[PDB]
């Protein structure tokens, strides 16, 4: 298979912005519209390593300095119940970014949904998909993709962990129950960074990971062993 | 090379091009492309292969071989082996064309 | 520095500021048309066979003796060039032998690299002439010896004699190089080709042999590797063959 | 009056005002670097090559259908280029292609010589691929047949589709010259490097074939000799083979 053609040198999507501006899905969780004690509602806080493949190749670099353009594919099906003649109107959800340090929801109807420093977006179904973008939203100059340090010096797991790398979170809910009958969404956030700047590149991850919050590793070989250092039969 | 600056040695490092197949002695080595790789002058030694690409969508594809040309000459009894260190960099010429996702890592379950 | 000399698809490294003798003082040349001369024997030259042919190095050793190689016969089989002679009746070229020496600083010994044209040889046995095995051996060297040979067909390889009875300290009359372990340790000897005649085939004759005679024995320290390489580089030059294709 | 070609050491005579049908009007160049591209596909052009090859002469009958030759397979054991077939992994060349005839003003017949680029046959066998010597014998002609072909893996060989599923009367698409005995006896297609990639390889892949089909029969009066020979000469043009010297 892919037999020998010439060389044109393309560098086109070697660059660090089309190795990394690629739109990725990180995060998908559901919601109902009825809820036992209203916590029926999705989250998700904001980060760049949950997902194996886009988290290693962000770690190929040191610190990044991108923005964050979300995507969200929110799909509704109706679940089976005794309920008859729903007949629900169209749908509407509410996709909230809380920055970082703005208020946290804890229930679907606490006071944090209808605040005014936390962009919202209602998207009827039906129509394409709801899209915003958060710019550099650090104080500090980049995104440290590691950080040889601690939070606070005196604790012992606080190392890592930064405190500038907060991008804000997500929440997901409906604005209406539409019938009263079940009915669950999907949010399946997509993933694209936009405008990347990255410094002080490093060696791909070799060790699978573990934790989304760690570095911590099971010792692995550095690659596949073979049977003789020589060619010879 | 990373032994004593007082070894001396030769070695034959062999290219063999893309269907060539890899040789089986030193003659064979010294018939192809190849450098003779002087220890006692110098101790690092620069290959440039002109015929890389790649060779699947998801043999046949050149070789590099050593040899021995001479032994290892040392003054001195030294219990251990000399050790050689090898080095692959990309040259200026490469293309990457079609990007897809590595098959050096894996996720199989949320992490939450 | 160190010097990198590329020739085809062969590489070798040598050191700057190392001498080169130079066969009689004649460089290697091709052969010249006198005043437009007719194509009744037209030469054909080759350029792929200008590369550099490295034979399997010789071990020497405390009690070695010298050591030696006909080139015509030498390079028989080292793949391009051996088919050229195979192929063509007559051949024409010269060599650049390159003599490597594999030592420490804490090994001693000299070497006498000397490459003597039409080296007949005799043999052991006076009322015969020696084989083609013991005369040439192609790449693999024929080893000198400390005392008389013996054989029916063998060759008088006592190195006092070198093998044609002549005195060996009087070797250096040929084109020749010494290597001395404390000063040198290489040999770089740059032979035209010389003949009776201005082509002749080259299975039926070898133009000059090789001796790496060791005049003063080798040496080294205790625990210093017992054996030293001698790796042989075989270059050839202007290459020339008798035409194939028909005059008319 | 006569015109004689001279390549290498091979000579063949053809008559002046002889047609000459360019490929697809394109003359075989050799590759051409792109604005000083770099060392990474090495390149080594092959002059040795360019000479006449003379296939055996194939008899014509009077009941004789088409020949074939799939010409990167019907020089590969002609010396050199099948030498150079075997050694290098990629190559490229062009060909010009002589058909000869040799009849007197007695004979009668017409003959299509047409070199099919990428003339892919099909199978006798629905559920089948040709095998390697159904589809070319190399030096051999493969040979077309009056009926359908039987065979497991055998090329149907029909006339009349021309093993390629269409109208043999519509193959003169196809760079082609017509032989007419009673105005023609020879046929010159010079066929340029066609294919989909600059370089490939040549035991995997024929570049294209020549069919020698007779439209009109052979006929001759009676006495005249009854058969007719047709010699097919081939010279490889501009062949390329990928460098084999190390690139730094």
């Amino acid at each position: 298979q892919t037999r020998h053609v010439k060389n044109y040198h393309s560098r086109s999507e070697s660059t660090v912005e089309n190795f990394l501006c690629r739109s990725a899905c990180v995060f998908y969780t559901t919601y109902r519209n009825h809820g036992t004690d209203g916590d029926n509602f999705g989250y998700w806080v904001i980060s760049t390593r949950q997902v194996a493949q886009l988290r290693r190749k962000l770690e190929m670099f040191t610190y990044a300095r991108f923005d964050l353009e979300l995507t969200f594919v929110i799909t509704s099906t109706q679940e089976q119940s005794t309920i008859q003649g729903q007949d629900s109107p169209v749908l509407t959800h509410q996709i909230m970014y809380v920055p970082p340090g703005g208020p946290v929801p804890t229930k679907v109807n606490s006071y944090s949904w209808q605040t005014s420093t936390n962009p919202s977006v209602f998207w009827t179904e039906g129509s394409a998909p709801p899209r915003m973008s958060i710019p550099f939203i650090s104080i500090g100059n980049a995104y440290s993709m590691f950080y040889d340090g601690w939070a606070k010096f005196d604790k012992q797991g606080t190392y890592g962990i930064n405190t500038l790398n907060n991008m804000g979170t997500l929440y997901m809910r409906h604005v209406n129950d539409g019938s009263p009958g079940p009915i669950v969404s999907t949010v399946r956030i997509y993933f694209k960074p936009k405008h990347v700047k990255t410094w002080v590149p490093r060696p791909p991850r070799l060790c699978q990971y573990q934790k989304a919050g760690n570095v911590n590793f099971e010792p692995t070989g550095v690659t596949e062993s073979r049977t003789d250092i020589t060619t010879m039969q | 090379f990373c032994g004593s600056a007082m070894a001396t040695g030769k070695f034959l490092l062999a290219y063999s091009p893309p269907g060539a197949g890899a040789p089986t002695t030193r003659k064979e080595a010294m018939l192809g492309t190849h450098v003779i790789w002087d220890v006692g002058l110098q101790s690092s030694c620069v290959l440039c292969i002109p015929w890389i690409s790649q060779t699947h969508y998801r043999t046949a594809g050149g070789y590099i071989t050593c040899w021995y040309q001479t032994n290892i000459v040392v003054p001195a009894d030294t219990q251990s082996d000399c050790k050689i260190l090898c080095f692959v960099s990309a040259c200026n010429d490469f293309s990457v064309r079609m990007l897809k996702d590595t098959p050096f890592i894996k996720q199989d379950n949320f992490y939450q | 520095r160190v010097r990198s000399i590329t020739l085809g698809n062969s590489t070798i490294t040598t050191q700057e500021c190392a001498n080169v003798v130079v066969g009689y003082g004649v460089w290697p040349t091709y052969l010249n048309d006198d005043e437009a001369t007719a194509e009744d024997q037209p030469t054909q030259p080759d350029v792929a066979t200008c590369r550099f042919y490295t034979l399997e190095s010789v071990m020497w050793q405390q009690s070695s003796p010298g050591w030696w190689w006909k080139f015509p016969d030498a390079l028989s089989n080292m793949g391009l060039f051996g088919q050229n002679m195979q192929y063509h009746y007559l051949g024409r070229a010269g060599y650049t032998v390159h003599v490597q020496c594999n030592a420490s600083k804490f090994h001693q010994g000299c070497l006498l690299v000397v490459c003597v044209p039409e080296a007949e040889m005799g043999c052991a046995t006076l009322a015969n002439k020696p084989d083609q095995k013991s005369l040439s051996n192609g790449e693999t060297a024929n080893m000198f010896e400390s005392q008389n040979s013996t054989g029916q067909t063998a060759v008088q390889a006592n190195v006092i004699n070198a093998g044609m009875g002549v005195g060996v300290g009087n070797l250096t009359i040929f084109p020749h190089q010494w290597i001395n372990l404390r000063t040198n340790n290489s040999a770089t000897i740059v032979m035209p080709y010389i003949n009776s005649v201005p082509m002749d085939n080259m299975f039926r004759h070898n133009n000059f042999t090789l001796m790496i005679i060791p005049f003063a024995p080798l040496s080294y320290s205790t625990g210093a590797t017992t054996y030293v390489p001698i790796t042989v580089t075989v270059a050839p030059m202007c290459a020339e063959y008798n035409g194939l294709r028909l005059a008319g």
